[PDB]
């Protein structure tokens, strides 16, 4: 929601350096294997039997490109959040039921993706920034 | 509950750790405590500037006491019954605030020992300091 | 952590269901779809219809589970294992859902059993269905 | 949020109904013994050692009256929730930083607590109808 202009270069001089192509598919193939019941929802996915299967499935990968697209336009639109997401929250609260718990599940994976990628250069203040936006973004979707 | 591959996983996974579990604590700590501001309300007696050496000192007791819970993780409750009086019957901490720690306990893994944060580690750890959290939240007496 | 103290007021309490025990199940969940109407996508295949006699069947069967859990309630793991099969491995039920059951349940039985339902008893039987709950929940095999 | 008008008229004739002296100090008493951690923000009102003690204790019976107020204001105020509870939202979130989780929790004790007394009259439709009630307190309550 509301970031200083400092946590929200440090949010944006980060994200510039993720890589699209893995971190979304990770964090989505975690969310998975962390918490096993959010397979239900993806039941045409295919094999999600063991951890290495999720992470390797092609669906999960292509459905975490496309999750990360979501983050970034949050991202750019951090004042609007409930209307960059409007469409979404419809579509996960009124269409498939989606516990919103599940929203702060899969935002908090999401920042153990970019611990994970990033090291040491996630410090604890840039996470206390990310914080910050995955609150913001599932407060978003859950709005309805 | 933990299956009998979510134990090996958890103990392999704390003992590379090693000497540094004193440090991961004192990390976890301060990244909650900046993340999560109104964790600091269970600190009110505590310097919470960066590098603080009572952070530091928490640190390590939290990890020692983590150590401990993978030692006797079939016997949780017997082993961790004074922390659970502590926090449960004592402190009366909010459950919320143990999701928290185990969140920045598993950041901070995450950032420094990534070739051990392994998807299937990950989910082993994350139910390990949930079953922690379980223990030190009940009131079991 | 259920507390002996606990494990004597569930036994209590659900030793007075007795006979009612398919139709208090049979109620908790006519409860659960009415108040939470999402939780009536995991039984697709069932007439949800008030009085449906598969309701019925499933409430006893629920509420017998329940009482199985009772009789093992110190080793839930191993005699609930099937029912950890079903409802984690195979119907991947969101853990909400579980407490919304729960819920319901305690609801029913204040209403049927109002001199038992002291607050104490209210406690140990929310932290049995919790501990039931997280058992059905977890992938421990 | 949207209740049926025939719900409507269900919740209202059996609120009618509620001992406005017992039925707040047992919803908060319960909540005191049941979730015991939420003693914590109560640590002015004495004796809470033993579920005889908080239940007993005048002070949880006198807060109990207030809250179960703030109910009666809510369900003559279903249209605006977030207005009639912005102010309660502040204390709660600001002041108290209570988790919101235990708005959720305090709704549901006080729905356990209507059917203690209701019995057989606490019926699945009359329980589903509240639900839809202390959601909407525990969604206002929450709103920042
Ligand atoms: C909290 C942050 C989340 C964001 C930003 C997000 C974003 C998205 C986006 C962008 C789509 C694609 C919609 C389209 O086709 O245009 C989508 C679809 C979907 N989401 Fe999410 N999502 C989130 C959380 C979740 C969670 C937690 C679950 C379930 C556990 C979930 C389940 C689904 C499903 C099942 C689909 C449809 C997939 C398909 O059939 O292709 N989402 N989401
Ligand atoms: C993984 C979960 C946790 C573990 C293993 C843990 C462990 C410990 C240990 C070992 C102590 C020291 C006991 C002693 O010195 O005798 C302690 C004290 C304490 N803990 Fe925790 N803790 C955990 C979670 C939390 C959380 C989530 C909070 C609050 C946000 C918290 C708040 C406190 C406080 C306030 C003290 C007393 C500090 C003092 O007076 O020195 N703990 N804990
Ligand atoms: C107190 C918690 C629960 C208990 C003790 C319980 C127990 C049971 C039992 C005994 C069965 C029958 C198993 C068999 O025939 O082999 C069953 C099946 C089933 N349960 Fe649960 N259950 C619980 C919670 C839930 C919840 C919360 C849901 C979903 C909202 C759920 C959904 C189902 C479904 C869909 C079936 C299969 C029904 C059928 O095909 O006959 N259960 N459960
Ligand atoms: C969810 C429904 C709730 C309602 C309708 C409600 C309502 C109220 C009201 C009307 C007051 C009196 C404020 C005044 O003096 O004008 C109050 C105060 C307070 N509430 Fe709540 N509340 C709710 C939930 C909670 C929860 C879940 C907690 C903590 C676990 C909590 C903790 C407190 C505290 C500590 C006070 C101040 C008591 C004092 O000053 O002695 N409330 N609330």
């Amino acid at each position: 929601v509301h970031l200083t202009p400092a946590e929200k270069s440090a949010v944006t001089a980060l994200w510039g350096k993720v890589n699209v192509d893995e971190v979304g598919g990770e964090a989505l193939g975690r969310l998975l294997v962390v918490y096993p019941w959010t397979q239900r929802f993806f039941e045409s996915f295919g094999d999600l039997s063991t951890p290495d299967a999720v992470m390797g499935n092609p669906k999960v990968k292509a459905h975490g490109k496309k999750v990360l697209g979501a983050f970034s336009d949050g991202l750019a639109h951090l004042d609007n959040l409930k209307g960059t997401f409007a469409t979404l929250s419809e579509l996960h609260c009124d269409k498939l039921h989606v516990d919103p718990e599940n929203f702060r599940l899969l935002g908090n994976v999401l920042v153990c993706v970019l611990a994970h990628h990033f090291g040491k250069e996630f410090t604890p203040p840039v996470q206390a920034a990310y914080q910050k936006v995955v609150a913001g973004v599932a407060n978003a979707l859950a709005h309805k | 509950v933990l299956s009998p591959a979510d134990k090996t996983n958890v103990k392999a996974a704390w003992g590379k750790v090693g000497a540094h579990a004193g440090e991961y604590g004192a990390e976890a700590l301060e990244r909650m405590f900046l993340s999560f501001p109104t964790t600091k309300t269970y600190f009110p007696h505590f310097d919470l500037s960066h590098g603080s050496a009572q952070v530091k000192g928490h640190g390590k007791k939290v990890a020692d006491a983590l150590t401990n819970a993978v030692a006797h993780v079939d016997d949780m409750p017997n082993a961790l019954s004074a922390l659970s009086d502590l926090h449960a019957h004592k402190l009366r901490v909010d459950p919320v605030n143990f999701k928290l720690l185990s969140h920045c306990l598993l950041v901070t893994l995450a950032a420094h020992l990534p070739a051990e944060f392994t998807p299937a580690v990950h989910a082993s750890l994350d139910k390990f300091l949930a079953s922690v959290s379980t223990v030190l939240t009940s009131k079991y007496r």
